[PDB]
């Protein structure tokens, strides 16, 4: 639940690697490979597609936020200015149709308000990292499940983090 | 020879799937062919802030370019500049014995903008984002064989992705939004602003605990329409109170677009999700309130549906209500009240039948008490099409009829409420 072992107070969260965020799946294209070709895709996070995503709440604005994330963890101002490239490669078998379908995938920021070992206040922050590809076999006409395209609530590929510090007043 | 779409009015994006090329390999990179035992690669690399998209629309003052990339914007978050920073390649190595030809198209990704209202496009638009490729590996043709003459194959479209369609009703930007602050507790009241002034508008709110609610403006109308924000509450949160997303992608839940029919909502929500309700034009400067009343009883036997009140039963002979169904496996509610004097032994002899689309139904008897309403059942899979059966049921009782659409051949559903005796 909302229910955390911290004590009261204001804390910095590093929830992990590998967010991806909802209705966000396909929003960069794909690549249709088939019968032993090898598809390489590839993407360069700057600026503009680097752009970081705030979901503030009352106490904690945009400037909290960002303060105080780029005071414990990775500084993303200054990071984002660098581009980084990244590139995936996937084989198709013989005789067979491979569809593969790149998204971003971001680093969640946390900053929570603990009372009474339950959280009563939450910020959300995202930094873009990197990206990630799904890759299905499939035949002309063949029915696709729609959870391969469409993702409904953010999700973390990874394992989840909680890396906590305590805000200083 | 179509198919039905139970869409409410509003305004849709479609994703229609990837991998689409135009005709006449007006999209073909090329094509190599490589020896036995080497290698080749076609790369398609992009610049910045280009990469131009394929739009064509029905109305370009309403669907302008600009306007379909904002709801594209709305539904999956869409930009073209982000097809600009892509790349693809494609790696071939041919085997020892024979060689290899490899043939690359540029493909795209379908979106398709629609205003849907009243069971009909009234506008429609087509936008193609630049995708990732595709990619077909072949033996190498052994010149000549021969050459066949063909024919052009026209304009027209070809997917070499998997089938797709992905629908995601977006809010439309030109009615206001207003907010609810605060989370909604067992009972609230929102009187309706005068800055509006009429318009049709959403209301954004949210839920304190999670439950089966019954949502209705004053003598229930006009009636309201509910969508849940699809991928709200994982984000920014705080306990009693609202945060906004500003997501605008939508998923419709229940509602009538009929601003004069009376109806009132039922519905399942979650104190971790977001949802907004339109409220249509009011043509009338006379004051209206939102009620929110968290139900305990047997109402929550209406979930999640819209119950229609019927005020002209009250004589003997035909009636039948025209309604925009639900789609299939979604409810419809209507609320019904038998013509004649209410002393508990007089009866008159109810049918009640669908024309086109077949449901099945189960009514209940409604005998409010002290303590709220009472929902008695009194029938259980009543098949609604072209339904024969009747049934005697009180005199100046009350009735709630409850149909689950289980085939969809019509836009609308007609109920029928035949009165003999």
């Amino acid at each position: 639940s909302d229910t955390i072992d911290l004590a009261d107070g204001n804390y910095v969260v590093r929830r992990g690697d590998g967010w991806i965020l909802s209705r966000q799946n396909q929003i960069l294209g794909g690549s249709v490979i088939s019968n032993g070709s090898t598809g390489i895709v590839g993407d360069l996070r700057v600026n503009d597609n680097a752009i970081p995503y705030y979901y503030p709440t009352p106490s904690f604005n945009e400037e909290y936020i960002k303060n105080n994330i780029q005071t414990v963890f990775t500084n993303f101002t200054e990071a984002n200015q660098i581009p980084i490239g990244f590139e995936f490669s996937k084989t198709a078998p013989s005789n067979k149709n491979l569809y593969m379908y790149l998204q971003y995938t971001y680093i969640r920021y946390e900053i929570i308000k603990v009372l009474q070992h339950e959280i009563i206040e939450r910020a959300v922050l995202y930094v873009p990292s990197l990206g990630y590809v799904k890759s299905i076999e499939f035949n002309p006409g063949e029915k696709i499940n729609k959870d391969f395209y469409f993702l409904t609530n953010d999700k973390c590929i990874l394992n989840e983090q909680f890396l906590y510090k305590k805000i200083l007043e | 020879t179509q198919r039905v779409l139970p869409y409410s009015n509003g305004l849709y994006v479609i994703n229609k799937g990837d991998g689409y090329i135009r005709t006449n390999d007006k999209d073909l990179i090329g094509t190599l062919l490589i020896e036995a035992g080497s290698s080749g690669s076609i790369i398609q690399p992009r610049l910045r802030n280009t990469t131009r998209p394929l739009f064509t629309t029905s109305n370009d003052t309403k669907f302008s370019q600009q306007y379909t990339e904002e709801r594209l914007k709305d539904a999956f978050n869409v930009q073209l500049f982000n097809t600009s920073t892509s790349l693809f390649k494609f790696v071939e190595e041919a085997p020892s014995d024979k060689n290899i030809c490899i043939k690359a198209y540029n493909t795209y990704e379908k979106y398709e903008l629609i205003d849907y209202q009243n069971g009909s496009i009234v506008n429609k638009a087509e936008y193609y984002l630049p995708s990732l490729g595709y990619c077909e590996v072949t033996n190498a043709p052994s010149p000549e064989s021969e050459v066949v003459k063909m024919q052009v194959a026209e304009d027209g479209f070809i997917q070499n992705g998997p089938e797709e369609e992905i629908v995601v009703g977006v809010i439309d930007p030109s009615e206001n939004i207003q907010e609810i602050n605060t989370a909604i507790s067992d009972n609230y009241t929102y009187n309706i602003p005068g800055i509006v002034n009429n318009n049709p508008f959403y209301i954004l709110f949210t839920v304190n605990t999670t439950g089966i609610y019954k949502i209705n403006a004053q003598n229930n109308l006009p009636s309201l329409k509910i969508y849940e924000a699809i991928g709200s509450g994982n984000r920014n949160f705080q306990s009693g109170n609202l945060c906004d997303d500003d997501i605008k992608a939508i998923n419709y839940i229940t509602g009538f677009d009929s601003p004069n029919a009376k109806s009132y909502l039922v519905v399942l929500l979650n104190k971790d999700k977001n949802y907004y309700i339109r409220v249509p034009q009011t043509s009338s400067n006379i004051e209206n309130q939102i009620q929110f009343k968290r139900e305990e009883g047997d109402l929550r036997n209406l979930m999640n549906s819209s119950v229609n009140i019927i005020d002209n039963l009250n004589s003997t002979g035909a009636h039948y209500y025209t309604r925009q169904s639900p789609d299939v496996h979604d409810y419809i509610s209507y609320e019904f009240t038998i013509p004649g004097n209410f002393n508990n032994k007089d009866t008159s002899n109810i049918r009640l039948y669908t024309s086109y689309n077949q449901g099945i139904g189960t009514l209940f008897r409604v005998t409010e008490t002290i303590d709220g309403y009472n929902l008695i059942n009194i029938q259980q899979n009543l098949h609604l099409l072209n339904n024969t059966n009747s049934i005697r049921l009180l005199n100046g009782a009350i009735y709630i009829l409850k149909v689950e659409v289980t085939e969809l051949n019509n836009y609308n559903i007609r109920l029928h409420i035949d009165i003999t005796n």
